[PDB]
């Protein structure tokens, strides 16, 4: 625990970051993604609660 | 990001297609019915 | 101004812009609007005095804009977080009682409040 | 049903997140009877 | 003729850099900073849960 | 000869003026979005698509009509 | 060498970089191009999870979505002043409309059998009216058909024929009396807003399609 | 702007419904989940 | 001749009906609106009834229509 | 001859105009019906066969003057 | 050639009477701008974009008109 | 020819019947302004700048009518 | 002969365009008395507006008006 607290100060990439990146650290992102196309229901939830959910109507 | 996801096309957009393609030698004759003038 | 009151409390009795859901659809006075009286509605009540917005959530009462741009709001209770998670839980119970039932207007009743909720 | 009753209703509704205190409790719940007489014979106290 | 629209044209996009892109500029902005912010707080959030 | 496409031509015209019905018709189903609204603010999202619809049938009308100038003058 | 084939190209190579050149960096805060792609994918992706509603609300919104950048990008190229446009040859815009119109036939008639005519059955009535709701259902169903291709082809023909017959107009209203093309900027600035007008007609043309044919979906995904 | 009557109509037609079905492809495979993983991948990090 | 000349020129008369319709329309989804933004609740009885009275206005147009088309065709 | 049957066929195009007063008159029913049965939530099973009546009354003014159409088009 | 050149000429001024409506229409949607906003003053930011939209619908009903006349009148 | 000149005074003649359009248009923007500043004195300052765009678009659509009038007649 | 006569008609159908200036200036109207029995006290501020409202109505007409004068005096 007191590596991890380290660990998350000196592994943080705050700003800009590449979506290869996480798809590489957790593909549980390509799963979903996956997943999404094949339900073809391509709703994300929290992206319309925790982001802008980015509408006009 | 760039990616191909695969999409069954072919039993989701099936009768579309089959629409597309009757259109398609339809407008065929009828280019070649206006193309006599 | 305005008078907002309430029984045992008084909300805001130069009040500039109100905005309050009325049987009339909603309605917002601003400034001179010329004198009327409404019936106010089980409301969610948004009270702005100069710049500065009040949000509150009112059990409804009546609205009456005086000759003397006095704005006799007069409500039976109250803000807007007061109001608000529980009550969300007690009003599904409530949904449940409008099935069987004066206390069948009354459940009807506890579903308008559920609007009302759902609002928040 | 008569308009205050229901505002009424609704303002007993309206106390319940639940935070509130008893004298708001107090004006939405209260325990009572009404008596009706006549012109004489009472029509008993009945929970109001 | 023709070049009478080609002058609509330059004025259009005269118009449009004027009124429309810092307005657009505003807009991306705004969605930017809200991201970031979110962004960086849930980052911020789960250091706090290493502590306790 | 002359008589025939003078009467395509002024056929044409004739069935200009039935367009002026939709343009109306277009007006009054936004009027009819304001107040609703102004009266409820919360209606406008379902109300949205029905006024979308009224405007297109309203459209139509005149689109037809459109189509009878059309057959008309570049036929 | 066919016009339109030259023009179909274009509107391909720019779709292609529009949505890869367009935030190469691959940020997760987002280039501010690739912003409004974002809002226009929520404000359809929602519209027509709510309209299709049903579970291939999504499958439909790639369709949905290609038939709105297709009238938004053809409807920016076709308004470029020395640009040859892909809707003057309307027949591609009204085929269109016709192949959907068959392919939502086709899709009904799959997904409700033989009592999708059911769908123009609308409801109990008294008995002399009850097929006659069936026939002026029917009539609608494909007046469906080609209204809503030609409401597209209509404003974007009617723009384009607009403002070059008023151009031209304005162009000899110059030659004549110079003191008049002196002060000519009025009606340039009359034939600005017409420009302005088409592109707003435009831009709500390829959102209208693409909600009008969701309440076409609407009805065949499930019955009425 | 001016036009005439075709007889060109399938040559064009041809190469109409040509980019409609690559359009089509192109978006539903490729283009649209790379979007739709801007949006998971900004939830994911969301969530943890 | 004067009577191909009439049926093109007739053709050009009917087609105005189709203005009724149109008007006709927007004044049914114009009452729709109002209800709807009236009640919050009544359009799940409103909404059919208002899609039988825009056919209804529709048709008038189109029976205009059809004589367009019968004396412009034929 | 020429100019009786000319005469038919205009008369028959003039004829048709009549039809769109009768066809915004059913609409004006209808948004009544709407409009009523917003009013009361319940006056709705008297008042929706009461509105079939009002309906077909007025499309009946349309049917007359569509059946003089007729009339002057095919006769 | 005198009839067909004097078709054009009298076609123009039939097409030109479908601007009435657009012109009507316009005023209707502003008009129930006006009494709208003046319902609920703020109301304003959601609507006035409607009203926009609105106008724009109407207008381009009238521009159909616009465009039959200039073909008539111009060629 | 004779003909030809006629055909450009009736025609302009015509032309002159859409501008009625515009005319019932902007009083119908007035009407709702004078309800409007009557139920919110206060709206106004607001409101009259939507008010005078009102009169100007429906006013734009009595434009173009007028031009094809002035066409005809100076043409 | 024909162009003088052509005058004479063509004048007449221009008068049709005044219609609806006629009705614009009562529409402008009846909104005063409406506004005026509405408030009271308006009138002051509307006094002005209202006098604008009617001379745009009754322009419409005037426009009409002197291409109906053009045809017919010359």
């Amino acid at each position: 625990l007191q590596s991890t607290l380290d660990n998350i100060q000196s592994a943080r990439p705050f700003d800009e970051l590449t979506v290869d990146d996480l798809t590489k650290i957790k593909p549980e992102i390509d799963a979903k993604v996956e997943e999404m196309v094949k339900k073809g229901k391509w709703d994300v939830p929290g992206y319309k609660d925790r982001f802008g959910n980015l509408n006009v109507m | 990001m760039l990616k191909r996801f695969p999409t069954p096309i072919l039993k989701v957009y099936w009768p579309f297609f089959v629409a597309g393609a009757a259109v398609y030698y339809g407008m065929s004759k009828a280019a070649d019915l206006s193309s006599n003038t | 101004k305005l008078q907002f009151a309430l029984p045992h409390e008084t909300l805001y009795s130069e009040v500039t812009q109100v905005n309050l859901p009325a049987k009339s659809g909603r309605i917002g006075v601003l400034a001179n609007h010329v004198p009327t009286v409404e019936q106010l509605l089980p409301g969610v009540v948004e009270v702005m005095e100069g710049s500065n917005s009040k949000k509150f959530f009112i059990s409804g009462g009546f609205a009456t804009v005086q000759p003397d741009s006095q704005l006799c709001v007069t409500a039976i209770e109250a803000p807007l977080e007061s109001f608000s998670e529980n009550i969300k839980n007690l009003l599904a119970e409530a949904k449940k009682n409008v099935s069987s039932s004066r206390e069948a207007a009354e459940a009807a009743i506890q579903v308008e409040v559920l609007e009302n909720l759902q609002s928040v | 049903i008569s308009y205050a009753a229901y505002l009424n209703v609704a303002a007993q509704a309206i106390r319940s997140t639940e935070l509130q205190t008893a004298s708001v409790l107090n004006r939405s719940q209260t325990d009572a009877f009404y008596t009706q007489y006549k012109n004489a014979s009472e029509p008993t106290p009945i929970t109001k | 003729d023709e070049s009478i629209l080609l002058l609509t044209f330059l004025g259009f996009t005269g118009l449009v850099a004027k009124y429309l892109a810092p307005a657009y500029k505003d807009f991306a902005d705004a969605r930017m900073k809200k991201v970031s912010d979110v962004l960086n707080a849930s980052r911020n959030k789960h250091v706090e849960a290493v502590k306790d | 000869m002359q008589l025939v496409l003078a009467a395509k031509y002024i056929g044409a015209g004739i069935s200009t003026i039935g367009l002026l019905g939709a343009g109306i018709g277009i007006a009054i189903v936004f009027a009819a979005l304001i107040n609703g609204v102004s009266r409820n603010p919360s209606i406008k999202d379902t109300v949205f698509p029905m006024a979308i619809l009224g405007f297109a049938l309203s459209e139509a009308t005149g689109l037809f009509c459109l189509m009878v100038s059309f057959l008309l003058l570049f036929g | 060498l066919t016009t339109f084939s030259l023009y179909t190209i274009i509107v391909l190579l720019v779709i292609t970089s529009l949505y890869t050149l367009t935030n190469n960096n691959n940020k997760i805060i987002g280039s501010r191009w690739l912003i409004s792609q974002e809002a226009i994918y929520d404000t359809i992706m929602n519209m027509t999870k709510g309209q299709i509603g049903g579970k291939n609300w999504g499958l439909y919104f790639p369709m949905i979505f290609t038939l709105f950048m297709f009238i938004f990008i053809a409807n920016l190229i076709s308004m470029i002043p020395y640009s040859f446009a892909l809707s003057a040859h309307l027949v591609f815009i009204i085929s269109l409309s016709i192949v959907i119109w068959l392919g939502n036939t086709i899709l009904g008639l799959y997904k409700h059998g033989w009592v999708f005519f059911s769908l123009f059955v609308p409801a109990g009535t008294p008995l002399p009216l009850v097929p006659l709701l069936v026939i002026i259902e029917t009539l609608s169903y494909f007046a469906r058909a080609i209204s809503l291709g030609l409401r597209l082809g209509s404003n974007i023909l009617a723009g384009h024929l607009l403002m070059v017959i008023l151009a031209g107009l304005t162009f000899n209203f110059m030659l004549i009396n110079l003191f008049t093309l002196v002060f000519g900027f009025v009606p340039l600035a009359m034939i600005l807003a017409i420009m302005m007008l088409e592109f707003a007609i435009g831009i709500i043309q390829g959102y209208v399609w693409a909600i009008l044919t969701a309440s076409y979906l609407k009805d065949a995904v499930y019955l009425h | 702007m001016p036009q005439l009557v075709p007889f060109y109509f399938m040559n064009q037609l041809t190469y109409g419904f040509l980019l409609m079905i690559t359009l089509l492809i192109l978006f539903s495979q490729f283009f649209l989940p790379m979007i739709l993983r801007l949006y998971v991948s900004r939830l994911f990090i969301s969530k943890l």
